[PDB]
């Protein structure tokens, strides 16, 4: 029942959870660390001035 | 906690909210103001 205990963890984790509110809504600034991995750099369209 | 206070307030705001009905359904018209920030005008095609 390892799946059952993990299900219980997940259900306890989302209980009373409001995804409409960011973490630290009124008392802190949310800091998002960002990273980009470029798997390909597509072609460059000179006519459309885009890439 | 402040976030729990906000969650309770939003749950209050959305309870009994009728999305079928515009604000002031049987009353004066609701005034809507429009703003636009134009990011680009791309391809004017003849």
């Amino acid at each position: 029942d390892n799946t059952t205990v993990f299900t219980r963890i997940l259900d306890r984790l989302l209980d009373g959870y409001d995804n409409r509110l960011r973490p630290g809504l009124g008392e802190r600034v949310t800091e998002v660390k960002t990273d980009i991995f470029v798997t390909s750099f597509g072609p460059v369209s000179d006519h459309d001035m885009e890439y | 906690s402040n976030m729990s206070l906000v969650k309770e307030t939003v749950d209050r705001l959305l309870k009994g909210y009728d999305i079928r009905l515009r604000p002031d359904f049987g009353g004066p018209p609701v005034a809507v103001g429009m703003n636009i920030d134009i990011a680009s005008i791309d391809m004017v095609s003849e």
